[PDB]
This record gives structure tokens, sequence and C-alpha cells, in this order.
RNA sequence: AGCGAG
DNA sequence: GTATTGACTTAAAGTCTAACCTATAGGATACTTACCAGGGACACGGCG
């Protein structure tokens, strides 16, 4: 077989839904009106500037 | 009375329904997710395309050639015929060969466009949902036994 | 989720609206991986920013990893840490810079444009592939 | 013609199950506390690995302890009679 | 007029058309083909793989 | 005929005046008119030294001159020669680079206004050379280039008739050669009219106007018919200029008309080579048919307006119902229309045709480039070694051999397999017909096939007809027409003289047949002699004076078909199944020579290229297994060198063994080491089997076959089959990829066998997953899991970095290890670029016969084993001997192939021997038999020729006669059945049975090939539903019939369970796997994943599909 | 492309 | 065996500096329009 690869991997790691870490989600406004929200983690400087 | 009834056909369902006729036209294409375009390296590094990127490519070539043209303020033949392209583009993208000759890729083959993946017996609605290959199964020679 | 809850499968006209709300993002440039690292480019096709991460749990560069951080983005590159899966099911969007026609609704014999509009497809196709100019208002 | 070389190949991830659980039974046969240590220190149990200091400080004791612990967990546990039950996955 | 429809629901409508004022909508029987059939059902996932 | 042969006696009773040619001619012949080697020149001089020019010269002297558009300086070529090949045959087999020599051609270039001419050779490239054997040798691996059958260019005449008028109404196509097609079609009204390029139809009277004819002149020639005065009345077109004008603004609307693209553009479409070129064999149809330059040679292909005007006035002539037309200034030929598929206009395009196209677009490619850098050229400073580009040619050259599908990959199962694989005529491919737009005209047989093509040998799946295989007496017209021998009778004298004749010019002669029987004065010795006549209608005959007569029988059947003894007595179907199975047969570690044969078998081993023949007489030296060295009758000594156990492209094996000993002295031509599937220089692709014809208890049901234990313990049907593995250390961004016994993690067992270099030592026994060569290609950093790396800890290792990727046995294989062969950059050998290693190894294994084999006589008569009995219980005659195969006697009556129970008697007679008495006279049904058939040894081969054969009345004499085996008892009765005893219960079958021996060949379709398992493995990329085909871990098509089936039974979960858990579902996959092997219940099924891929595709077609929850 | 079964 | 301290060496950062990629600009004789099927159904333009 060619046996090719999508590069990047897999990576089984037993699902948590119960302890995750905690997230501020942060809402950004475009120049049309439309906000946007962002769960951005707590430990990171939330940017001034958002691709939305 | 008979071009007014079938137009009545398709001037009663943009009514009947709360759709509006303006889907036709498009002023956003959505692009497919990349791993139903996947880019693979085979063995041996050479790295094979999915036919789609090249025709995305094209259009997104063709749409940032527009806006640069737009920007800097071009004659009106020269931003008319980017526009005739891009349309072009979109439409080579949705369907090729539909309208004049199929763009065509490397070999001189027609690039097989966005809709080819569902119309036929090679389409994915008969080649790859109806029927399907199977897990737990096995082929062989048949040879008669008259002791079963 | 659940072929119980499958009830109804309709379809429809995707307005520009549908379209760009589908999308995560919007791809603006025409590119698809780097020729010397082969990884997904920015704002490219395969961008990881929009589609998601080529691996599961990382972002592009690889500040956050691993489930423990499981729904987040990291600042620098924007990659959403999550199962690389979702790059099958994630779309994006080109935002053309003009508007363009539907080759279904225009080609397919009968034309439902034409039908809708009552311009002959001849003289539909002048008028979207810029052969004859056409007249929308009149006072 | 093309395979799919990332894809739940169903038989290693039915063994890395089985792997899972005979790990945990083995562990669970050894001290409590040596269970603790060896978990916390490949970051078993929520998938975060430390080093000697975080886990003396969440039991309170110096490095130095949860070191020698944990070098007698390896040294009970490369014993033949728990080695067996977790060869073939290696 | 020229529309093609089952008679089950033709006569549906009949039964909802007769009360709230009766507008009896003739109709006459037709033989169709088996592709004309099969395109012309209720369901577009099964004429479109068909 | 042949030197040494074995001595193979013969039923036939007539002589053959014409002996089989070189039945590779077909392609070595058109090579060599291709390259101008001195054989074809002397050949073409012998038969028309007017014009002796190649392929290579042809293409070279049509491009030049060439001048640029000022025509200030001018370029041309001349003298191509070739020099020696790069390397020897067998060498470049082996190390992967094409058989191929050096091209020069001498250019030369003229500044017209200075006057310098200045040349030199260019080296247009590395051509192909074709081997001796009739076949290339590209990138090592051997290929054949097929002649295609193509429709002549020409002018076709048709006539059909009109649903809504009922009204003859006829046509006419010019076909070029790259030209635009004009079709004056004659329409329901009567006014003819042109059809220009296919473009909206034209009165013809206003082409003639364009052409600057005058009506009045318009009626002076094509006045006589009614239909073109109408037509110059109603065409209302007045004026050369209105003509011109109307014809420019039809044929390139959307550019302003004139008068000068109005005139040149007619110019150039048709009477400029540039755009119109018919070709020699186009003009020379059209001049033929037409009847207008008969006498002169060809040249300028270019059309005449006098070509266009003789087509119009032939097809209204046609359409007036005229029988003969006598153009002015040419020879009158007769007004009839044209047949599309009478191989007068089906032409064949050889090896040298198909090559030298190539060549010929590559050089206008090459021709374009110099053209468009000749602008930027500076004047004095450019010579052709410099304005030459090569890269166009050699590129096309390249991309023809491969990927080209006429450059096919050399079938070889056996000689005959090889043979035949040349000598094929395919019409389909580039320019030809394509099985779908093929229509079902094509495919059929035609009177004109008698001779030129074999009527039976033709693939049996979606190619019948398309695909065909050329008659042995077959030759091909300088034209590429196909043309046949005939005997030139004369005033009722039969005589030797053989003319060759084309399709046409025999449909023009009254020819007669082969079996005529001749008074032995030359002459017919009855009235009544049967004959063919120009429309193909076989019958009643004309005695006398008839004109031709075929040279002899099977002159219509191919090679293939030529080795089917008793084939009139089968139907077309299994005479068409048997010479199709016939190149299927495996090489048998044997081969025996068949009992009953054909005169075909020797000659077909011999030019079948496989089996060594002494180039010049001499004594044999020394001979050992692995060579022949003899010496010549004047000093020289020359050494043969065998091919031992090499592996031919279907996998068989290609042994050769020498056949004479260490003092015989050998003639020029004599075989002297048989080949795979040969028997003393004769082809035995087979085994000679005793048989019964009877069913026996079940086993043989449908076509199955029941063989004796003892064909597996003596070993007679055993193939020894190659398989070759090939394996490439890369370079990788990590690294690179090492060949060593170093694989990771993998235990001191698996690799015992691996040499101290990697790769496994020869004559290792290797079974299916064991490791041919230790490759270890490099991982890069990755995340162990927390509880491997608990593990390694505990078992203390470490990750090594390093993944492997050996190359190891497939599934269901095993053999031992012929060789290994290793190319690699370091020692510099030539290598794909980034690869540093690339290891070969052998690996051949002795498959025997067992069930599920699939087998087959001469007379498509196929079937697998069902059974292999021991020798104790399979049915053994008087004496005690056991019967080897057991055919069932209900596939003969019915298939129409009792030709095989023919076989199966003579074969038994040829197997005992046999004495005619002839006491008092001979018998008067052996009268007419050859001398020295009245008396045969026990197991004397013999030969019945295609047509002419063991007739029944002389089998039923030679079986009366069937002198005794060994004791006074025959156990052969006059009816050719056996008395048999059943060896399970012992008694006699109350009747006797069909007793003889059958040649019974063992076909390519081998069970272990065939068989295929899957539980799990790869899945396909885009979407799950996984990879199909043996070759990869395949899983097996459930396709829409299928579940149709499933549907109608009413099994809904079954067919759930296969289209979601088995195929598709990635999460209930492996739920489904841990429920097994936990011994859980199979869990629910979810969505398929083909589905969700389907909504994508749906939506990013810009189409809401969104699935209500209700 | 050749090829097998129907 | 299980409670510690005091050195004693080590990989992983964390960071500063240097070269080797990367986005981008420019180039002034003159050159100005490219390149083989059928068989059925439906729709559009002409003609009566
Ligand atoms: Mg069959
Ligand atoms: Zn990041």
């Amino acid at each position: 077989v060619l046996r090719g690869s999508r590069l990047g991997a897999v990576s089984y790691e037993t699902d948590r839904n119960h302890d995750l870490a905690p997230r501020q989600i942060a809402r950004y406004r475009t120049d049309n009106g439309e906000e946007f929200e962002v769960p951005f983690a707590d430990d990171a400087e939330i940017p001034g500037t958002w691709l939305c | 009375k008979l071009r007014a009834l079938k137009r009545l056909k398709v001037v009663a369902a943009f009514q009947q329904s709360g759709n509006s006729p303006m889907g036709m036209v498009l002023d956003a294409v959505p692009v497919i997710p990349p791993e139903l375009r996947p880019m693979v390296q085979l063995d041996g590094g050479r790295f094979a395309t999915s036919d789609l990127n090249d025709l995305y490519r094209r259009v997104i070539n063709r749409n940032n050639r527009l806006k640069r043209l737009i920007d800097l303020g071009a004659p009106e033949i020269i931003v008319n015929n980017e526009k005739r392209m891009l349309q072009e583009s979109v439409d080579a993208l949705f369907d090729n060969g539909r309208r004049g000759r199929p763009v065509t890729g490397p070999g001189n083959r027609p690039l097989k466009s966005l809709s080819d993946l569902l119309k036929g017996k090679q389409g994915r609605f008969r080649q790859n949902l109806l029927g399907k290959r199977v897990d737990y199964s096995g082929r062989s020679v048949i040879v008669v036994g008259p002791q079963l | 989720l659940d072929v119980n809850f499958f009830d109804e499968l309709r379809i429809g006209l995707a307005t520009a609206e549908d379209i760009r709300q589908w999308s995560y993002g919007e791809v603006k440039k025409p590119e698809t991986i780097n020729y010397r690292t082969l990884k997904p480019e920015k704002d490219g096709l395969f961008c990881e920013k929009i589609f998601g991460p080529t691996r599961d749990w990382e972002c592009y560069c690889g500040k956050y990893k691993r489930v423990r951080f499981k729904g987040i983005i990291c600042e620098r590159c924007g990659v959403e840490v999550t199962r690389a899966k979702v790059r099958r099911e994630r779309m994006g969007h080109i935002e053309l810079a003009a508007p363009v026609t539907h080759i279904w609704y225009f080609k397919g014999v009968p034309s439902r444009l034409g039908y809708l509009l009552d311009l002959a497809p001849k003289d539909l196709e002048k008028i979207i592939y810029f052969a004859a100019y056409v007249i929308t208002s009149v006072d | 013609f093309i395979e799919d070389s990332e894809a739940v190949v169903a038989v290693d991830a039915v063994s890395f199950t089985l792997l899972q659980d005979q790990l945990q039974s083995v562990l669970d046969t050894l001290s409590e506390r040596e269970a603790g240590v060896v978990r916390l220190r490949f970051g078993l149990t929520d998938g975060q690995p430390r080093t000697l200091d975080e886990i003396g400080q969440v039991y309170g004791v110096t490095r130095e302890r949860i070191r020698q612990i944990e070098s007698k967990t390896m040294s009970k546990l490369r014993h033949p009679s728990r080695s067996q039950v977790l060869r073939d996955y290696l | 007029p020229g529309s093609l429809i089952d008679r089950a629901e033709f006569e549906a409508e009949n039964r909802r058309v007769v009360a709230e004022g009766g507008e009896p909508a003739a109709g006459r029987p037709v033989l169709m083909g088996i592709t004309k059939a099969s395109l012309a059902t209720d369901s577009w996932l099964s004429a479109a793989s068909f | 005929s042949v030197p040494g042969a074995p001595n193979r006696v013969s039923f036939a009773k007539l002589r053959e005046p014409l002996e089989v040619p070189g039945l590779l001619d077909v392609q070595t012949d058109s090579f060599e008119w291709l390259i101008g080697s001195p054989r074809w020149r002397e050949s073409a001089a012998e038969r028309g030294d007017v014009n002796p020019v190649g392929g290579l010269e042809e293409v070279l002297y049509e491009l030049s001159p060439i001048e640029d558009f000022s025509g200030s300086m001018s370029l041309s070529f001349s003298d191509p020669r070739f020099d020696d090949v790069k390397a020897p045959v067998d060498e470049c087999k082996d190390k992967d680079m094409t058989y191929a020599a050096p091209l020069f051609v001498t250019a030369e270039f003229i500044n017209n206004n200075t006057g310098e001419i200045k040349s030199q050779t260019v080296f247009m490239g590395d051509f192909p050379m074709m081997t001796e054997k009739g076949t290339f040798i590209i990138n090592g691996t051997e290929r054949v280039v097929v002649s295609q059958l193509v429709r002549s260019p020409g002018v076709y005449f048709d006539e059909t008739i009109d649903k809504s008028t009922d009204k003859t109404l006829h046509s006419v196509k010019v076909i070029p050669s790259r030209g635009a097609w004009l079709e004056f079609d004659v329409d329901k009204r009567d006014t003819v009219g042109v059809r220009i390029d296919r473009k909206r139809r034209q009165p013809v009277t206003v082409l003639l106007k364009a052409l600057g004819w005058t009506s009045e002149q318009i009626v002076e020639r094509f006045g006589f018919s009614e239909i073109m005065r109408s037509t110059l009345e109603k065409d209302n077109t007045v004026g050369t200029d209105e003509a011109l004008l109307d014809i420019y603004r039809k044929l390139r609307p959307g550019e302003p008309p004139t008068k000068e693209s109005a005139q040149t553009l007619l110019e150039n479409l048709f009477f400029k080579e540039k755009r119109y070129d018919l070709a020699r064999v186009g003009r020379y149809k059209v001049n033929k048919k037409l009847g207008l330059h008969v006498g002169e040679p060809i040249t300028s292909s270019t059309l005449t307006e006098e070509d266009v005007v003789a087509t119009i006035e032939y097809l209204v002539r046609l359409h007036e119902g005229q029988t003969t037309m006598t153009v002015p200034g040419g020879v009158e030929v007769p007004v009839e229309t044209d047949d599309i598929d009478h191989f007068g206009n089906r032409r064949l395009r050889t090896v040298g045709e198909l090559i030298q196209n190539q060549i010929r677009v590559g050089m206008s490619r090459m021709e374009r480039v110099v053209r468009e850098r000749m602008t930027t050229q500076d004047v004095e400073a450019i010579t052709p070694q410099t304005l030459i580009n090569i890269r166009p040619v050699v590129a096309a050259i390249k991309e023809f051999f491969g990927t080209s599908q006429l450059s096919q990959f050399m079938d070889q199962n056996n000689p005959l397999s090889g043979l035949t694989h040349k000598r094929r005529l395919s019409a389909l491919g580039p320019g030809g017909l394509s099985r779908e737009r093929a229509g079902l005209e094509v495919r059929d047989v035609h009177p004109s096939h008698y001779g030129r093509m074999c009527p039976i040998e033709t693939p049996e799946g979606p190619n019948i007809g398309l695909i065909g295989s050329l008659s042995v007496y077959a030759r091909v017209n300088p034209f590429g027409f196909i043309e046949t021998p005939y005997r030139k009778v004369v005033d009722g004298v039969v005589s030797d003289e053989i003319v060759y004749l084309t399709a046409d010019e025999e449909d023009r002669h009254v020819v007669a047949q082969a079996n005529s029987p001749i008074d032995a004065d030359g002459r017919f010795v009855e009235p009544r002699v049967l004959v063919r006549r120009k429309a193909g209608e076989v019958e009643y005959v004309p005695s006398s004076e008839v004109d031709y007569m075929d040279v002899s029988p099977r002159q219509m059947v191919s090679v293939a078909t030529a080795m089917i003894p008793f084939l009139e007595h089968d139907d077309a179907n299994r005479a068409l199944m048997g010479a199709n199975m016939q190149r299927q047969a495996v090489p048998l570690v044997r081969s025996e020579a068949p009992l009953v044969g054909t005169g075909m078998e020797l000659r077909a081993a011999i030019d079948a290229g496989d089996v060594v023949v002494a180039e010049e007489s001499g004594v044999i030296e020394e001979v050992s297994a692995d060579y022949i060295t003899v010496m010549h009758d004047n000093g020289t000594r020359r050494t043969y060198r065998m091919r031992k156990f090499a592996r031919s492209n279907h996998g068989t094996c290609a042994n050769q063994c020498p056949i004479v000993d260490a003092g015989d002295r050998v003639e020029a031509g004599q075989v002297i080491a048989d080949g795979p599937c040969t028997d003393d220089g004769e082809m035995a692709l087979g085994k000679n089997l005793l048989v019964a014809i009877m069913p026996w208890e079940g086993h043989n049901y449908e076509d199955a076959i029941i063989l004796s234990n003892r064909l597996v313990e003596e070993d007679v049907l055993t193939s020894i089959h190659i398989e070759e593995h090939e394996i490439d250390a890369r370079d990788t961004k990590l690294g690179a990829e090492e060949i060593t016994r170093d694989i990771p993690n993998i235990s001191d067992e698996v690799l015992a066998d691996l040499d101290e270099r990697g790769i496994v030592r020869i004559g290792a026994e290797v079974r299916d997953g064991d490791i041919l060569v230790g490759k270890v290609t490099p991982k890069g950093e990755t995340e162990l899991t927390p509880e491997e790396r608990l593990l390694r800890a505990i078992f203390g290792e470490k990750a090594r970095e390093v993944r492997d990727t050996s190359l190891k046995v497939p599934h269901g294989e095993s053999g031992k290890v012929i060789g290994i062969r290793v190319f690699s950059r370091e020692d510099e050998d030539e290598l794909p670029a980034g690869v540093n290693e690339l290891v070969r190894v052998y690996v051949a294994q002795k498959r025997k016969i067992s069930d599920g084999d699939k087998l087959a006589g001469r007379h498509g008569n196929k079937g697998v084993i069902g059974k292999i009995l021991p020798v104790e219980d399979m049915p053994f005659l008087a004496d005690g001997t056991p019967v080897d195969i057991i055919l069932n006697t209900h596939g003969v009556p019915r298939r129409m192939n009792i030709g095989q129970i023919l076989e199966t008697h003579l074969g038994w007679c040829a197997h005992s021997g046999w004495k005619v008495d002839a006491a008092k006279g001979v018998p008067d049904w052996a009268a007419r038999l050859p001398d020295e058939l009245l008396e045969a040894q026990p197991n004397a081969i013999v030969s019945t020729p295609v047509f002419d054969g063991a007739q029944e009345a002389e089998l039923q004499g030679l079986l009366s006669c069937t002198l005794p085996n060994r004791d006074g008892d025959v156990l052969v009765d006059a009816d050719g059945k056996a008395m048999l005893f059943d060896g399970r219960s012992g008694e006699p079958f109350p009747y006797p049975v069909t007793v003889g021996y059958m040649y019974i060949m063992k076909l390519h379709h081998l069970v272990d090939d065939k068989i295929h398992a899957r539980s799990t493995g790869p899945y396909s990329m885009i979407t799950q539903q996984p990879l199909g085909g043996k070759a990869q871990f395949g899983g097996q098509r459930f396709g829409e019939m299928e579940c149709w089936a499933m549907q109608a039974y009413g099994a809904a979960y079954t067919l759930q369970e296969l289209l979601t858990i088995k195929s598709d579902d990635t999460v209930g996959r492996v739920k489904v796997y841990e429920a097994i092997v936990k011994g859980e219940n199979i869990p629910e099924p979810g969505i398929p994943e083909s589905f969700k891929v389907l909504l994508k595709e749906l939506q990013s077609l810009c189409l809401n599909v969104e699935v209500l929850s209700s």
C-alpha cells in the first residue's frame, strides 16, 4: 500500500470532562457590530485584537 | 400559457416556502473541511493533493487579485475581465466542464470538481453510501462438495 | 448524534449569512503547507487556526497541550486545542470581492434564474459573463 | 489505494485498554502509598507528570522520601512475579 | 395544471376542500414510467441517489 | 524444415505451397523500416526501389527546410544515423536502464541573406531500440508495442434512408489526418450541401464560387444531375466574392470580414500542408478511389480543388445511380458506397507508425520552440547545436514508451503468450475507437477478415472484437494494409506463384478455396469449385476462370488458434476460449510435447524467441547446465549462455536448459536449448493425462475436475513461481533509513536469518510475515503515553527514536530466496533521487496442483479442481493403470466441443501405437492416409493440422488397430471406450467408459493467488470502508445489488450491521472489536462516516442541508 | 491497460 | 525499614548573539489581438 499520512498524529488519552483547566470567555467586537466570544485561558493576557 | 406555466413551477417554489430567491447569487463561498480534501505525504515524500485545493486556490487567487485591482483603481476593462474570471473560477469549482472547456490539470485531464463527487456510478451517492466495503469478509474460488 | 433523533433531512438554499455562519473563519490566502517544514500555513486552505489542529490537543506552536487544556485557544497562534478529527467537520468561507451566481441555478436546463427573472438563457449568460449590460431600474 | 496511517487500528486500541486495566490491577496489588507515588510520578491518574518536589509538597514530606519510596516501588514491580503480567505489552 | 400529484394526496386535498367552500379540482389518471415514477418520489435523498 | 526437430508425423492430406512466414515480422520489419536499416533498404529496393525512405528520414525530410517569418535564414535536417546501443540487452534488463541507442542527425543552418552554411551532428536523443525478439526494454521492464487498427484516411461514401420521406440520401466524408472534416451531405430536399468543419451546412455552389467557379462552369461540370441544377437555382448566392464573404462570415464569426482573410482562410484550411496533411496513405486512397493521379508517384499530400470537385461529382453521380465516371485526365472508377469496416479501409499503425507519429509530435514541438527563439537569436552568433532543443523529442518518446496505451506490459506467461502479444491488432487507443464509443458493428466479423485477422482468437470480456490476432500468413502492406497470400490459378490451372493481395484486390477477384482437389496437372479435377466473391458472399461458383486460390488451409486462423487440434469439430465459442486459454498456461517444471498436436507447435516455439537456436552451423564443443560453447566450421567459436531460473513479468519461471550433447553437430537455426514451455524445441504448454469421461460421485460436477494423486506425487502438474519484493532506503527529514539487523524492539529470533548487513540470506526459507530486509526509519520525538513510559522503566528500555519499516514476506506467501539484487548510491549505482539503497529479494515457491486451481485442455474445456483422489480409489483399466483425470460427460454434448473427445481417442492411439493390417492392399478407409502412418510405434507424437487432419473414418480405423500394450489385450474396443474398475467398490463399472490421453494445461488462475480474508486492516483516506484488494488487506465490496438482496430477505439488522460497523462507523468499529474480544454484546451502530462526508459535500455546494431532530 | 466469472 | 541533611552533578530552560531565510522592490533600444456510438427527452428559433 502507498501508506500515506495526514501528518499530525493521534493521541488516545482518556477523555476527561471533570477536572478541566479554568477558562475566561473574552468578548470581542468587529467593525460590523458583531460580537464574538473566545475562550482564552486565565493564565495569559487577553489580546487586544482577534481575527474573528 | 405553456411558458407561463413552466415559470410558475419556479416562481411558486420561492413563494410557497419562505426561501428568498437570493441564494442563487453568492457573496461567500463555503470551504469544505481540509480532511475531505486531504494532502497526504505518500511513501517517498511525494505529496498528493486532493484536486479540490487547486480549484479553491484558483478561486482565492482571482478573488484576491480582484480585491487588489479594485483597491488600486483600474480601468473597467481589466476589472470586468477579473470579475468574469472569478465567476468562471467559482463555476469550475462547483461544476467543471458545464460551461466551456473543462478546467484541466497536469496531463491534460479535467479537474475533479466539487459536483463530480456526487454524480455517477462512481459518485458518492452510489459508490460509498449504498454500497460499501466491509470488514470480516473474504473471497475464494468455489469447488463442489457433494459430501456436504 | 443518534439515528433515532434523525426524523427529517431538509435541503434548501444556503444564503450568504448561512455560509458565513457555518464558517469558523475565512480562508484569505491561497496556501496549503510550508515547502520545508511541511506544516499547515496561516490563513491558508489547510489553516490550523480555522479548521482545527492536525495533531490531537495542541496549538500550532506548542504552548497548550493535552486534554487538560480542552477547549482553549493558544493566544500566540490562535489554534483551538482539541481533537484533530474536527478537521473533517469544520468549514471555512471565502468572502468574494464581487458577487457570483451559483452555476446550478443558471446553466442547468431549464435555467431557474431565467425562469424566475424571465430572462432568456442567452441573455442571462451575456449579463452574468460581462457580454451585455442590463437595466435594473427606470424612473 | 492510500491507507490512513493514523486511524484507530482497533487492535492496539483494545491492547491499550487491557494494558491500562492490568496495570491498574498490578498497581493495586502493591501498598497504597507506593501506588500513589508511581501514579503521580508518571501522571497516570490525570495525565500530568511531576517530579519529586511536587509529590513531596502535596504529601508534606521532603523530596528525598518520595524518591526513596519510588526506588522501592520500581524494585518491587520489576520482580518476575509482577512482570509476566505486564510483558507482551512493550 | 399539468402537475402530477399522488392520488392519495389528491383525495386528501379534495376532502379538505369540500368543506369551507367546495372547489373540486378535476383530475385525470396518468401512466408514468419506472424512471419518471421513481424521480417523482417525495424523498429527495432517494431520487438524488437514483 | 527446421534442422533438428522431433519427428511429428502428420495426418495432412494437402501440401503447403508457402512456408509459414517470420511470425514476428510484424514488429521487426516495421521497426527496421523506421530505423532505415540496410536489411529494410534491400527488402524495399526489391519491391519499389524508386523511393526507399525510412520513417525517421521521412520525418526529417518533411520537417526540413524551415525558415522564419522573414525567411532571412533557414534550418534543415539530414542523414539520421544511430550509434551502437548503450548496453547489452541482458544488462539493460538487469540494471533498469532502457535499451536504447544514441540518435545523430546532421543539421544545416543557412543564413539566406549573408550566405553561410553551418552543419553539425545534434544528438536528437537516446532512441529506444527493439530487441531481436521484437520487443522493447524500457526501465528494465519488457514492453511490446501492439499494432493499432485505425480508419484509413480518405473519402468514404455512404447511403442511408430517411423515415420522413423514405428516400435514399447519400453522403461523403473526406477524413484527413489532423484536418477539418468536409461532409458533402445530401438531404431529403433535392439539394447537395457542404458542411465545412461541422458548421451549419452550406450549398455546394457557395463553395464552388468560393473556389472561383462560375455558374456556367458549375453547370458545365456538375450539370447532368437535377440536384445540382436545383442547388444552383435555390442557392441565391450571386458572385465569387459573395460566396467568399458568406463562407468567412460562417467559418470564423466575430472578427471583421475582409477579402484577404476570406480567401487565404480556405486556402490555409484545405490546400496548405500546415493544417490539412492527408498523409501518404490518405492521398493514395483518395487518388485510387477517384482515379485522379494513378500513374504519378505520391507527394504533397495536401489537397487540390480538383479533388473536392471530383468528390462532389462522384457523390452526385452516385445519387443519380451511375456506375462509372471518368474524371478529365483520370482513369474511370466505379461509383459505389464505401464500407468503413472493410480491410481496404482499416489500416494498421504498426510499431513503426506509432513511434514515427510520436517523433513527429516531438519534432513539431522542437520546431515551434526553434521558431520562437529564432526571433531572439543574435544573427551570426547561432549554430544548430545551440539552436536545437532535443528535450521535447526525448520527452515525447519517453512518455510514449511509458504510459501510452499501445505500449503494453509484455505478457510472458509462456512463449505463446509473448508471441501472441505481438501479432495483436487492437482497435482502441490514441486516435482509435474506445470501448464505450465503439459501436456494435465494429466488433463483428467481416468477410474481409479471412486471412488477415483471426475470427476466433479474441478477448471474451468487454473487449470482444476490438482486439484480434494477425493470421499466420498475413503480411502488412507498406501503406499499412494487411495482405494475404494466394496461388495464382491461370486457365483453371493452379500454380505456385504466390501473390499477396490486400482486401480490395481480393474483392475484385473470384478467389477459390484451399482444399479444392487438383488433378496433379495443376488443373482442377472437378467442375463446381468452391469460391468467394467481392461482396463477401460465399455461394455457387462459375466453374473454371477463377483467378486466385487460397495458399493453404488454416490461412484464416492465428498462431494460438492453429495449435488446437480438431478445431473444425469445436464451436466458435469453445475454440475462442481454448485459444485465449492456451496463453494462460503456466510453465511447468518438465513440459511434455503433446501426443496430438499440429504443425504450428515447432514454429511457434522457434519464433517465440524464448528457445535458443544456433546462429551458425558447428559442432558442440562443451555443454553444461549454464552455457553451450560451439565450435563453428571455420575457427571461431561462440558461447550461448542460458537464462536459469529467471523471473518473467507475470511471476512465472524462465528456465532454459540445453538439449544437445557434447559432440553433436548442429546446423544453423537448430534449437540447442529448450525454453520454459518447450520440449525438444516444440511448444509444450501442459501434460498428457490419462482421462476418463464419466461422471464420478458428483466431485466432477459442473465443469469441476478430479485428479489422481499421482499427478502430485510424480510432480507433473507443478510450477515454479518467483516473486520479487523491493524495498529502498530513502532520505527523510529526520535523516536516512538504514538497512541492518538492528530492528527496534523485535527479538533475536526474527532477526535470525538476516545477514550481517540486513537483507536475508540466499536459500533461507521464509513464510508469510518473516523479515526479508531489515530497515529502520527515524521517528522523530513523539509523546510516549504515561503507561508506556512506566512500562519502559519497569522493563528498562529506551524509545530508540527510530521506527521500523522493514520489508516482510507479505501475507499468504512463502518460499526459498533465490537471490538478492542490491543497488546502492555509495557504490555509485543509478538510483532515483533521494534514495541511498534499493534491495530486491527473489522468493521462489514450487506450487503443486491443488483443489481450486484452474485446468483446461485446448478445446475450451476449462474447470477448477474439485478433489485430488488417492491413486488407490481411482478408476483403473483392466491392466491396472489408474486414470489421472476424470472429466464430466455432461459438458461435451451441449458446449459443442466434441473435438476434445476426438483428441482423446487419437491421443490414446498415439500412446499405444497402431498397425494397419495391409495384408490384402490398404483398407478403403486408409487409401488416402499418408504413407508411413500405417504403422506407428507406441507413444508416437502425431499432428492433425487445423482444417486438414485425421478424418473421423481414419480415426475409427486407427482405433480398431491399436497394437496391444504388453500382452495380447486391447484395452480399448473399436468404439474407443474401456471397461474400468471402480477404485472404491472394486466391482467393474457396468458399462465401458471413454478413456484416452488428453493434453491438459495448468492455467495461471491458481487458488493461492485467489484466496483472501480480512477481519480488520487499512482504511481509506477520505472515507472509511476499508481499502479494497487482496494486495492491501482488503474488504469485500458489498454493493447495491447485494444490499437489495438483503432487503428482500427482510434482514434489516444484518444490513445495518454491515453498512455501519463492519464498514464505515469509526466509533462503533473499535467498539465492536472490544465487544468481540471481551465477550460483551455487539454495541448499537452509529451514523456511517460517509453520510457526514456527504453532508459536508452538499453544504460546500451552497446547499443548506440540516438534520432536523423532529 | 491487458485478464477472469456471469 | 523509614524518618532526614548536606553536598554533587545534570537536563531544561531562558536568553543574547549571529546567519540564513523571507517579503519586497527594481531593472529604460524596441518589441502592442493565443491557440467516429446511439437513444431518449426537453428546450429554443423558423416557418407557415
Ligand atoms: Mg462460470
Ligand atoms: Zn500556540
